[PDB]
RNA sequence: CUCGAUGUCGGCUCGUCGCAUCCUGGGGCUGGAGCAGGUCCCAAGGGUUGGGCUGUUCGCCCAUUAAAGCGGCACGCGAGCUGGGUUUAGAACGUCGUGAGACAGUUCGGUCUCUAUCCGCCGCGCGCGUCAGAAACUUGAGGAAACCUGUCCCUAGUACGAGAGGACCGGGACGGACGAACCUCUGGUGCACCAGUUGUCCCGCCAGGGGCACCGCUGGAUAGCCACGUUCGGUCAGGAUAACCGCUGAAAGCAUCUAAGCGGGAAACCUUCUCCAAGAUCAGGUUUCUCACCCACUUGGUGGGAUAAGGCCCCCCGCAGAACACGGGUUCAAUAGGUCAGACCUGGAAGCUCAGUAAUGGGUGUAGGGAACUGGUGCUAACCGGCCGAAAACUU
RNA sequence: AAAUUCCUUGUCGGGUAAGUUCCGACCUGCACGAAUGGCGUAACGACUUCUCAACUGUCUCAACCAUAGACUCGGCGAAA
RNA sequence: CAGGUGGUCAGGUAGAGCAUACCAAGGCGUACGAGAUAACUAUGGUUAAGGAACUCGGCAAAAUGCCCCCGUAACUUCGGG
């Protein structure tokens, strides 16, 4: 009974609750969705449900992907992702063509939000893993942000696999756990989710109900 | 306009003001300038904001153009000829056409010009 | 207009007066001392606005007992009962941070 | 650092074969009744006489 | 925010005019002390003939901070000097009265005596 | 082994591993009433602070802490940094030497070179394979990361105890440190933003402006990037074991946790939670689209050509970025620019007029100027286009 | 207890919350001492050493911006 | 070839000045370019709260800075400081 929806992050704002405290929310347009495919265990090996989201022109979608929507009777959407269910009692409440909206979540419930983190480019070691660097004075020649040593000596004559180094950072699937739902606006299709939601302002966001509660 | 992301033209940030002022003096004088392509892309929002002050035509707009251009002969041809010629065109007063790159450094080149 | 204006619209407050930096202002703050819900008055010079609608703040500065205090309230906050403008001000800046280093007669904002 | 040993004929040809010029695409232009070939990024200036075809 | 070596002003009549932070009590390797945090400190300046002398290791609770503090309602409080009050080991001040205003963050940290002696609690 | 060179203490930076365990977790015994302990066994998952002195390692001291563990890795790490000490040349004191000079005796000064070929490692591509050519969603074989803990209240001043003192087990609230994501708030930055102002030159001059002086200096400062800021995380439930505790029960008419058989049992192990992952060559699964021609030869699972589905290149760009890749757009167009209007920053333009001998002040006017954020508008450039790309069979 | 003291961080006082260095003393001077000068000394020192006021990215603890490289394209084109 | 090379002339406006800033007469743009918000290095800039906690050591940076007028200690070789 793990519910889920696809959505678009719209930015952050603040709001005031009944105890006159300030709550930083992050607006997520949990938009209208549709099913388009049901993964049954006897046919596909697991239990899940696809979710299609986003307005798109019907000329921007190629013929292999258009026909996957014609088998379900749905107009083509932009995004398409799966909600992983448990290994039993697959689709007694999901049908093909069913419209899922934002009010499957209640006020005060918890959600787990997964998206793609923002990119930081080819980042050095003080930004990517949080090193310290050598000093800023007292003789330190040209090593103010350099990682220092990366290994031992003749034993072992190798850098170990998994040594933290510089490289790219961001564009990672990041799930943020146990976010409070302040308000679901069924008139606008908008969840007010307390806290931070990973992504640029407009990226794809999967909002699923929490398992840790 | 939109500031230059990354390093500026000609080295410093003060040379780029003088380059975009000299390239705007020469564009409004002749009507067509051959230059490098990253300078033609940078001239196109800068020079169209001076033509917008020409369409308004008041004294406060003339003082605002003289903050950038130092050639009074090209300020006069901007308010008596270039301004009223674009009196019925809502933006988009310039055009970039790409030219063959030049020998010696393979710098990509383009021409920037007024519309008609 | 912004993308998030249909969310802030039910949370805005009408009837908050027009005040600028340099204006001497009483602020009536809701205060909970246990279970009493009293009302405490803060009188001082508004020195700052940092706009944005629901996210707009303002900063008042008073001199309490030889010790300067600043408070940065949000506008449209339900812990402010009502704001009442006392004295209009005639300043030239908009952030007025030079008041953080003057004491006495040298920190007197004009009366226009 | 210096090279410790010289690279053999199979490692100095596998690297050197990857240093090569990329070819450009060419499209068709009929200006003044003479058909030529320019890249597509210069297709506008071919129709305006700004391209010297030598 | 107060870490080690921060010299604070003393806001009572015990005789000390200036203390100097040694630790920030309340956990291993704690870095910053806000309003209401207990400092083990040392007296670096004293009024002559006072109860306390120079070079005495005493405890003290911070009652003013120049750095802002986010209260849970969205508001902030900011002072123009850092101030402390030298205390007994049962959260009562050693002096008999307190100078200057103190913060309301002393109220939820069970420092009830310093509030009732303060000129103005904000 | 190394003298046709294996650069030596300590510190910084980054680690990794053993358990002879400092803390937390599980137990037996006790000269264990309780609270605290002593001692032994099991356990390496995480944590193990900041200062004074000294070149120091070590050590003493200060204030804390749940605790301030011991060790290996060329006493880890100088083609990563330092250079205080030892260990060149100068000089001095003490001592020894008739003297040149000497001293694990002291003191002051004393060049730390290098563009990464190969393995290793951290990232990102190009090619081919995966028995037709493509596109979208995926299972997880197997890996990675994470794993810390305190104070207070209730249970209860109950059990225990002459008293002082003071719980196990269960339940709840709030913190320290640490990590990730984000930019609403606070705060930092701001090199095409706004304003004040000094020297000087220039725009013919006055007015108004600009060039240069670190962005000339100074007060602000939206976006973006940030942390000192905000939000969340290490949870709960299972499986198989350690020490240890058992039940049934002989060989051994008794007894014994054991030889047959069965239980309880922890931060360790394995699932659970987050992430990567079919180059997992056993190269996987469910679906959808094209599902088609022509030529020559030595008639071959042969060579070419031309196409469908489809993608790439070029073009307009991006909060995606070293190149490359990735994401959005290409007139059936709001993709960047312009433009119009908001939001937001600055703080009251120029011109005119009024008041003053003047510097300057009031009015016209929430003015003028202006970048990133939001919506409208078909004005400018997204073109009148090139290059790749689809099948032998056969056996049961 | 020294530019001289091995034992040694001698002992006592001062300064610091904490002082093997520093200052003042004692004398048990391993191994001070009178022109290879003894003990002082105002002024002076890019000298050695210790404390304090002020100020600071030296540090807690790092963030951001511009520029010269690094990087990409075209030309020339080495070295150990 | 970012080094070295004796003498003469030496304008304006601010300034004590042959300093410094901007200019005259007169020279010059000095011989690889074009781009592009990577890490890292280099030369500069700014920084919340704390202010030597850094470190062998306040190394480096920051700070002080000019003219006029009041004011100025121990000690001394009577000049000074
Ligand atoms: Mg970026
Ligand atoms: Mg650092
Ligand atoms: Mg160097
Ligand atoms: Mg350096
Ligand atoms: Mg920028
Ligand atoms: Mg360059
Ligand atoms: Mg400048
Ligand atoms: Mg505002
Ligand atoms: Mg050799
Ligand atoms: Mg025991
Ligand atoms: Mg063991
Ligand atoms: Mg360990
Ligand atoms: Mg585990
Ligand atoms: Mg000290
Ligand atoms: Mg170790
Ligand atoms: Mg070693
Ligand atoms: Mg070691
Ligand atoms: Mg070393
Ligand atoms: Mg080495
Ligand atoms: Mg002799
Ligand atoms: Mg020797
Ligand atoms: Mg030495
Ligand atoms: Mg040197
Ligand atoms: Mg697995
Ligand atoms: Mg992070
Ligand atoms: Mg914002
Ligand atoms: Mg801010
Ligand atoms: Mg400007
Ligand atoms: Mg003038
Ligand atoms: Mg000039
Ligand atoms: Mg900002
Ligand atoms: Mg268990
Ligand atoms: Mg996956
Ligand atoms: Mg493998
Ligand atoms: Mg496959
Ligand atoms: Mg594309
Ligand atoms: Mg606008
Ligand atoms: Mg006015
Ligand atoms: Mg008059
Ligand atoms: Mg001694
Ligand atoms: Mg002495
Ligand atoms: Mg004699
Ligand atoms: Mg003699
Ligand atoms: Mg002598
Ligand atoms: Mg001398
Ligand atoms: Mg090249
Ligand atoms: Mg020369
Ligand atoms: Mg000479
Ligand atoms: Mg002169
Ligand atoms: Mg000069
Ligand atoms: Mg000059
Ligand atoms: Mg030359
Ligand atoms: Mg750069
Ligand atoms: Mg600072
Ligand atoms: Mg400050
Ligand atoms: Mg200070
Ligand atoms: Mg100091
Ligand atoms: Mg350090
Ligand atoms: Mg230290
Ligand atoms: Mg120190
Ligand atoms: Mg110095
Ligand atoms: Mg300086
Ligand atoms: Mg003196």
């Amino acid at each position: 009974a793990r519910k889920g929806i696809l959505g678009t992050k719209l930015g952050m704002t603040q709001v005031f609750d009944e105890s006159n405290r300030v709550v930083p929310v992050t607006v997520v347009k949990a938009g209208p969705n549709v099913v388009t495919r049901i993964r049954t265990p006897e046919r596909d090996g697991y239990s899940a449900v696809q979710l299609a989201y986003g307005e798109i022109s019907p000329r921007k979608v190629n013929k292999p992907l258009t026909g996957q929507y014609t088998a379900a009777g749905v107009n083509p959407r932009r995004y398409l992702a799966e909600l992983r269910l448990d290994d039993s009692d697959a689709a007694t409440e999901y049908q093909v063509g069913q419209e899922l909206t934002a009010e499957i979540f209640a006020d005060g419930s918890y959600v787990d939000v997964t998206g793609t983190s923002k990119g930081k480019g080819f980042a050095g070691t003080m930004k990517r893993h949080g090193f310290r660097g050598q000093g800023a004075s007292h003789g330190a020649q040209a090593v103010h942000r350099r990682p220092g040593s990366i290994g031992g000596c003749a034993t072992p004559a190798r850098v170990f696999k998994g040594t933290r180094m510089a490289g790219r950072m961001g564009n990672d699937r990041v799930t943020v756990l146990n976010l409070l739902v302040h308000k679901v606006d069924a008139e606008n299709g908008v969840l007010l989710i307390k806290g931070a939601v990973p992504g640029r302002t407009g990226g794809l966001v999967m909002v699923r109900s929490a398992i840790k509660r | 306009p939109k500031p230059t992301k990354g390093p500026r033209l000609g080295g410093s940030s003060s040379h780029q003001k003088a380059i975009l002022a000299n390239l705007a003096t020469s564009l409004f004088e002749h009507g067509r300038i051959t230059t490098t392509e990253p300078k033609a892309r940078a001239l196109r929002p800068y020079a169209e904001k001076l033509i917008t002050h020409a369409k308004k035509g008041a004294l406060h707009n003339r003082r605002e153009v003289l903050k950038k251009l130092r050639d009074k002969d090209v300020v006069h041809t901007l308010f008596a000829e270039i301004g009223p010629f674009f009196a019925d065109r809502d933006g988009g007063y310039t055009r970039i056409i790409k030219i063959e790159a030049r020998k010696g450094d393979n710098a990509p080149m383009a021409v920037i010009e007024l519309v008609r | 207009m912004n993308r998030l204006d249909f969310v802030d619209k039910p949370s805005l407050r009408d009837d908050i007066p027009a005040f600028n930096p340099g204006d001497t202002i009483n602020v009536h703050v809701k205060v909970i001392e246990g279970a009493k819900e009293r009302l405490q008055v803060f009188k001082g010079v508004v020195i700052r606005r940092q706009g944005g609608g629901i996210r707009e703040t303002f900063t008042v500065r008073k001199e309490s007992y030889g010790v300067g205090v600043e408070r940065t309230f949000p506008v449209h906050s339900p812990n402010i009962d009502h704001i009442e403008v006392v004295t209009r001000g005639d300043v030239r800046r908009a952030k007025l941070y030079y008041l953080r280093e003057l004491r006495g007669k040298k920190a007197k904002i004009k009366e226009k | 650092a210096v090279p410790k040993r010289r690279k053999s004929r199979s490692n100095t040809r596998s690297r050197r074969s990857q240093w090569k010029a990329a070819k450009t695409e060419l499209v068709g232009v009929t200006v003044a009744g003479h058909a030529h070939k320019v890249p597509r990024r210069l297709l506008k200036a071919a129709r305006l006489g700004l391209i010297d075809f030598d | 925010v107060i870490q080690q070596e921060s010299r604070l002003k003393v806001a009572d009549n015990t005789g000390a005019k200036e203390i100097l932070c040694i630790r920030v009590l309340g956990g291993s390797s704690r870095r910053y002390a806000g309003i209401g945090d207990v400092i083990v400190a040392t007296v670096k300046d004293a009024i002559p003939g006072g109860n306390v002398k120079r070079g005495d290791v005493v405890k003290a609770v911070v009652v003013r901070t120049v750095k802002e503090r986010r209260r849970p309602d969205g508001s902030y409080i900011k002072f123009d000097e850092n101030a402390a009050v030298i205390i007994k080991p049962d959260n009562d001040p050693r002096g008999t009265r307190i100078f200057g205003p103190v913060g309301r963050e002393l109220r939820e940290k069970r420092f009830m005596k310093i509030i009732s002696l303060a000129p103005e609690v904000l």
